[PDB]
């Protein structure tokens, strides 16, 4: 019974001054009274969603122009154009014609610059952690784009996933790029059975991987 | 002779001639004072419409729940120059100077329709809409 | 000028309930109806019910009833939400938020949210492990098993500020990790000193850590 609304694409990078177009698409009519209740919000990371667009195409209070809303019935859209640094964000569409209220699952605007390589860098567990009993090794993997990475460790020539935890930071605010940091924590018992390990990040900017490593004999 | 209908005890429907209306009420302010045509008398209704049948309907809706043109409060419709479409709007809101006709219009919207709850409640923003539909198939034509 | 003020973060443990308000200010709170939602961490918004102040009126997403109760007190223009029977999938960040139904239905205003962490941790400080290396160099320090979050780090007291990235901790054995790299040129490190300063607040705790090459 509940409206479901569908948004697409999922995520989309623009370049600066070109046309950003999201869709939102309702699972049944949201038009009553001549008018489409479907509205618009921009969401930031750390703030509260923000009224873009209200009732399909009427402008929130201090919205710029460069925002524009259209549709009706099931289909709706969003235009930003021009594209502006400050308008990386994620974006949701929300049905108001029946209760319960439902939003689109969200889109994420971001910016379009060129391709960069990341920069990888792997460190061995510290002799404090050691000390105290444990085995973190640390791989970044920064500054590159676009987004879409695959990390793999090696432990004496053989894949390991278990024990690996990722986590990547949002669009750089100076050059647009991302980073990400993958930690495999094992038992200092498990990382002194090894000699060899090594962090291999595949990425569209070359086709052999990037590859560092340490022997923890050297 | 208008036909009036009910449907699952919450959804209102009238027809008359070439003319069929959905009736609701609820809290949306569709129409405002400053944007759009204020009704006073029967005659100034011409702007809502290009359909003479839908006016027609519209001044006999009203007549029907004991809207008294001359004392009671002026409502609103869409100009018929814009695309949106026909659309007229009664503050029915059960509060402060409106009560008063707001009960009146409970009594009227009871005689004409038995089953229908009120849900116009004490104090609520309660607007009733009167726009185009098509006539039920579940609803009679007699 | 509309303002919606929600109360801070709160943690409970699972089983408890918690209750948290938001402050409404700038407009008549007895004339608009309040909605709650909810947004769990990376995830979507989702819509958790509403309170009229003006008579007390209540409506609920049937998916949230026995979960949540709305509440308000006019005298301060306050509303509250209470949830109840607390597990994990409640932790997220709740918004309080304004509907108003001018040529439309939409909601306009929205408090700054509030979030609240289901959990059974206890306030734990974190260990903070230096990574050296084993022409520009990256740095690291791996800051590990604290609770709650945050965290702040920062490089050289503050002075140290491009060429960081902090990423955002992730949950492992019940506590916080995280990592923060920076990069600086070689002929600055070792001859110059790369300290990570960690601040846990909730824990009273300031650790520094100096960057030294390994042996
Ligand atoms: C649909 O219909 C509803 C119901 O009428 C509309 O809702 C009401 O809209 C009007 C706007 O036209 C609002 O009126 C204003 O009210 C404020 C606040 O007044 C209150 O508090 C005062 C105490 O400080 C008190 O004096 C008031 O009491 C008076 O009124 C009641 C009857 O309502 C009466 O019993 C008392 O004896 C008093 O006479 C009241 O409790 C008020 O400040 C405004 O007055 C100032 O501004 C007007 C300018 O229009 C000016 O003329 C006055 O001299 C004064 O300076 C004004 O009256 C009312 O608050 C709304 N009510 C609610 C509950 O929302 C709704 O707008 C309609 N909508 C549509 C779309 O049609
Ligand atoms: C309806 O719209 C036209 C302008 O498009 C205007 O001239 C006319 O007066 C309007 N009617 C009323 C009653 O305001």
């Amino acid at each position: 019974g509940d409206i479901v609304l569908t948004q697409s694409p999922a995520s989309l990078a623009v370049s600066l001054g070109q046309r950003a177009t999201i869709s939102c698409r309702a699972s049944e009519s949201v038009d009553d009274y001549g008018i489409s209740f479907m509205n618009w919000f921009q969401q930031k990371p750390g703030q509260p969603p923000k009224l873009l667009i209200y009732t399909a195409s009427s402008q929130g209070s201090g919205v710029p122009a460069r925002f524009s809303g259209s549709g009706s019935g099931t289909d709706f859209s969003l235009n930003i154009h021009p594209m502006e640094e400050d308008d990386t964000a994620m974006y949701f569409c929300q049905q108001s014609k029946e209760v319960p209220y439902t939003f689109g699952g969200g889109t994420k605007l971001e910016i379009k610059r060129a391709d960069a390589a990341p920069t990888v860098s792997i460190f061995p567990p510290s002799s404090e952690q050691l000390t105290s009993g444990g085995a973190s090794v640390v791989c970044f993997l920064n500054n590159f784009y676009p987004k879409d990475i695959n990390v793999k460790w090696k432990i004496d020539g053989s894949e390991r996933q278990n024990g690996v935890l990722n986590s990547w930071t949002d669009q750089d605010s100076k050059d647009s790029t991302y980073s990400m940091s993958s930690t495999l924590t094992l038992t200092k018992d498990e990382y002194e059975r090894h000699n060899s390990y090594t962090c291999e990040a595949t990425h569209k900017t070359s086709t052999s991987p990037i590859v560092k490593s340490f022997n923890r004999n050297e | 002779l208008p036909l009036l209908c009910t449907l699952n005890k919450s959804h209102l429907y009238i027809k008359g001639g070439n003319a069929s209306f959905q009736i609701s009420f609820d809290d949306i302010a569709v129409l405002l004072p400053q944007y759009d045509v204020i009704i006073q008398h029967p005659a100034d209704m011409s702007w809502c419409s290009k359909s003479d049948d839908q006016i027609w309907l519209s001044q006999w809706f009203m007549n029907a729940v004991g809207h008294d043109w001359h004392l009671d409060p002026p409502f609103l419709c869409r100009n018929r120059t814009k695309t949106e479409g026909f659309i007229f709007q009664v503050n029915t809101s059960k509060t402060g100077v409106n009560e008063n006709y707001a009960k009146k219009f409970k009594t009227g919207m009871h005689h004409l329709y038995r089953e229908y709850p009120d849900s116009c409640l004490n104090g609520k923003l309660c607007l009733m809409k009167a726009q185009p539909t098509s006539w039920p198939l579940q609803c009679p034509l007699d | 000028e509309v303002q919606l003020q929600q109360s801070g973060t709160v943690l409970a443990r699972p089983g408890a309930s918690v209750k948290m308000s938001c402050k409404a200010s700038g407009y008549t709170f007895t004339s608009y109806w309040m909605h709650w939602i909810k947004q769990r961490p990376g995830q979507g918004l989702e819509w958790i019910g509403a309170i009229y102040p003006g008579d007390s009126d209540t409506k609920y997403n049937q998916k949230f009833k026995g979960k949540a109760k709305l509440t308000a007190v006019t005298s301060t223009s306050t509303a509250y939400m209470e949830l109840s029977s607390l597990t994990n999938e409640d932790s997220a960040v709740y918004y309080c938020t304004r509907r108003n139904t001018l040529t439309g239905d939409y909601f306009d205003y929205w408090g700054q949210g509030t979030t609240l962490t289901v959990s059974s941790a206890k306030t734990t400080p974190p260990s903070v492990y230096p990574l050296a290396p084993g022409s520009m160099v990256t740095l690291g320090c791996l800051v590990k098993g604290y609770f709650p979050e945050p965290v702040t780090v920062t490089w050289n007291s503050g002075s140290l500020s491009s060429g960081v990235h902090t990423f955002p901790a992730v949950l492992q054995s019940d506590l916080y990790t995280l990592s923060s790299s920076v990069t600086v040129p070689s002929s600055t490190w070792p001859s110059e000193t790369v300290t990570c300063n960690v601040a846990h607040p909730a824990s009273s705790t300031k650790v520094d850590k100096k960057i030294v090459p390994r042996d």
